[PDB]
């Protein structure tokens, strides 16, 4: 049972840029990325994040890709430059969550058991 | 020497937990994975192979990597307890083949059928004409107990590549004592 | 000559001599992989052990306010400090 | 275990062809896939912690 | 060994088409259509008098098994140990079948309930609490079986026939009602469940009716024909009126286990009318 999460103000920001990286070709209207964090107490803390190549199709609405291989090696690099940091969960955008989010969450609970997802609102900011 | 990306598609359903293929059908299909990965590596040292499962889930346990030893580590604890799911297993196989980090390689899928399929023939022929528009040679290899030579699998082979296509072979097995010698006779070199 | 009780019995010896031969190197090689994980454990503990930027040892002289104190280093000057959050 | 050895004495093929079968099935696997997986763990870890 | 079932071919109706089919499927050395059909042919409605004529071969299946689902292995041995009808060795027989499948497979949890189901029959107090308590210690890390919730909440359902179990059974008979969902078993068992569910919630201390499970259809869609007075009186608790006619017509009808606590029924309505008239 997690008390609450703490948004370091670099992570959101680092979701806005990667939504703007693919945004020239953005028609998937969703960006999945990995939420790095610092587990402190029953209260949770977030310090950093990065992205992952993700596709998804509404046709059959269960066909999608996280990249485990990309998730192993790039997190291994962030482990090497910072031993304090580890994974705590993931994120996506496009404020209406979609039916696939059961599948992403129940997959990557084998990286951290009490994993947690955070939906940001890149366009709604009002 | 030719450039492709081979995507093996194993079954880990419950129906591979029987012994007509004499030791274990997992032990049969793993040796089939053993010979196709050593075929695609030694014929071309530049390609890459990833695995996908189909029973109860579609897991991408190895991404499309050139080293084969990661695959062989993941063939252990494969846990044959699933139930076969077929319609999403190829669409999740093809979107992997649209994640080719080298976009000059061709697109190839091999699949191991050791369980009966339960799907509409209209769904697969829509997937067949999808792969005609998407230019993918899928080599269906039959294992296990088998509703032998269904019209659905046979027409999907025909509607994979019709009007003088490639000839992506429907590999049929005689259930009994056999190696992958029937798997390597024609289809592993001429598909 | 099909099966005159010895081509039977000579087979069971040469098949079982081959299985115990190949099961032996399996146990030896798995034991070697168990050993290196113990070594890899010590390496990852050392990668964790690389950020002990130190701590400064001092003593509290008196209490100024609820979160201001007066401390002094063991060989150095005096300071006005605070606590972390929940000390 | 007198019946364990003794049934290999009066049966000519059941206690032998299956032992031919279960070895050649094992030796093409328990040799092959097992020690080659173990080979692709040790070469990685030497390319590791070094 | 094939002749073991050639002499025990009889009494399984339609003998040639099913038993010679049986001696085909394991001579193909397959183990699922073999396994699913023997589970079907024990489910075949007879006396199943050939349990001893099959428990030797099902032990033979268990000896060179090495592939078969231990879930369905214990699912068929519970029918065997039912048809044994001799609880002397059936305890030690089930302990032997539990210890010979001693892996991490989660059929051992319903072995322990099948221990307790024959242990809430004889010796009902000293270690029945422990074989209850061990299961929810193990009911962890995979809640998606729901047969673990089936067999254990049935084990606590037999624990209802102790003195100090009214509210915890009522709390748990809802849990079995919420774990398994669909109808999938006759109304001739379901309306008896809802009848003893309403009595347990009525004799329970902290509960009064705790409505909208009244809205849950396994009581009102199944007994809107007979015993409507129980649905009528549970509406009268939710109505908050005293309404001495129908709240005595339940005592006119239900004579056992209701006239012994009629003063507590009057005690409950007088504290329940307040919290609705202040609403």
């Amino acid at each position: 049972a997690v008390q609450k999460v703490v948004v370091h103000p670099l992570v959101l920001l680092s979701v806005v840029d990667h939504f703007n990286r693919i945004g020239k070709v953005g028609n998937q209207k969703r960006v999945v990325g990995v939420l790095l964090g610092s587990w402190q107490k029953k209260v949770l803390d977030v310090s950093n994040s990065f992205a992952v190549p993700f596709d998804e199709d509404d046709k059959d609405d269960s066909v999608w890709f996280l990249d485990h291989d990309y998730l192993e090696n790039m997190y291994g690099m962030f482990k090497k430059v910072n031993a304090r940091e580890r994974i705590v969960g993931w994120y996506h955008t496009g404020p209406k969550l979609h039916k696939n989010d059961i599948a992403i969450n129940e997959l990557m609970k084998r990286y951290c058991p009490n994993s947690v997802l955070v939906i940001i609102d890149v366009k709604p900011k009002d | 020497m030719v450039l492709e990306s081979t995507m093996v598609c194993v079954d880990n359903s419950e129906y591979m937990r029987n012994g007509d293929f004499l030791p274990t059908r997992l032990q049969a299909q793993q040796d089939a994975v053993n010979i196709v990965c050593h075929s695609k590596t030694r014929s071309n040292p530049e390609n890459n192979v990833g695995l996908i499962t189909l029973a109860n889930d579609c897991e991408v346990l190895t991404t499309l990597t050139p080293d084969t030893g990661r695959i062989l580590s993941k063939l252990h604890t494969v846990q044959p307890k699933g139930k076969i799911t077929f319609c999403t297993g190829i669409r999740v196989a093809h979107l992997a083949l649209k994640h080719r980090q080298g976009k000059n390689h061709k697109m190839r899928i091999i699949a191991f059928v050791g369980s009966p399929v339960e799907d509409n023939e209209k769904d697969l022929v829509k997937l067949a004409k999808r792969l005609k528009k998407e230019k993918v040679n899928v080599d269906i290899i039959n294992f296990g107990e088998e509703e032998v030579n269904t019209e659905k699998l046979t027409a999907f082979v025909n509607t994979l590549n019709g009007k003088d296509g490639t000839g992506s072979h429907l590999v049929t097995v005689p259930p009994g004592p056999s190696l992958a010698d029937a798997l390597i006779s024609s289809p592993i070199l001429a598909g | 000559m099909a099966d005159p009780r010895d081509k039977a019995l000579q087979d069971y010896r040469k098949k079982l001599l081959e299985h115990k031969e190949i099961d032996g190197r399996l146990k030896e090689l798995r034991e070697q992989l168990k050993e290196l994980t113990k070594q890899y454990e010590k390496s990852e503990n050392d990668l964790k052990a690389l950020q002990s930027v130190g701590q400064i040892v001092g003593e509290v002289l008196k209490q100024l306010t609820e979160e201001k104190f007066i401390v002094k280093a063991t060989n150095g000057p005096r300071y006005v400090v605070g606590c972390r959050r929940q000390l | 275990e007198q019946d364990g050895i003794g049934e290999e004495v009066l049966k000519m093929s059941t206690e032998e062809i299956i032992q031919r079968t279960r070895l050649l099935d094992s030796e093409i696997k328990i040799m092959k896939s097992e020690v080659l997986r173990v080979t692709h763990e040790l070469q990685a870890m030497k390319d590791k912690i070094k | 060994v094939p002749g073991f079932l050639q002499q025990s071919q009889n009494s399984g109706p339609g003998q040639p088409a099913v038993w010679h089919r049986l001696e085909e499927l394991y001579t193909k050395k397959l183990w699922h259509q073999l396994t699913l059909q023997v589970l079907d042919f024990v489910q075949d409605p007879c006396f199943a008098q050939g349990d001893g004529l099959i428990k030797l071969y099902e032990n033979f299946i268990s000896e060179f098994e090495h592939r078969v689902n231990p879930l369905s292995l214990v699912e068929i041995i519970l029918h065997v140990v039912r048809q044994m009808t001799d609880p002397n060795v059936a305890l030690t027989f089930l302990e032997k079948t539990r210890e010979k499948v001693k892996s991490s497979d989660e059929a051992v949890i319903l072995c322990k309930t099948a221990i307790g189901a024959l242990k809430l029959n004889i010796g009902d107090l000293q270690v029945t609490k422990e074989t209850i308590e061990d299961v929810e210690e193990m009911l962890n890390n995979l809640p998606g079986v729901t047969s673990v919730h089936s067999r254990f909440y049935d084990l606590s359902s037999k624990y209802y026939q102790t003195i100090g179990n009214h509210a915890s059974y009522y709390k748990d008979a809802l849990r079995f009602l919420g774990c398994v969902d669909i109808k999938d078993l006759p109304v001739s068992e379901q309306q008896e469940r809802a009848f003893t569910l309403g009595l347990a919630g009525l004799l329970g201390e902290g509960v009064f009716n705790f409505g909208e499970l009244l809205m849950h259809p396994v009581l009102e869609s199944l007994r809107n024909t007979d015993r409507q007075w129980l649905i009528d009186t549970l509406y009268a608790f939710n109505s908050g009126n005293v309404e001495r006619f129908q709240t005595l017509k339940t005592a006119w009808g239900q004579q056992p286990d209701l006239a012994a606590n009629e003063a507590q029924l009057l005690r409950k309505i007088q504290l329940l009318c307040l919290m609705e008239m202040t609403f």
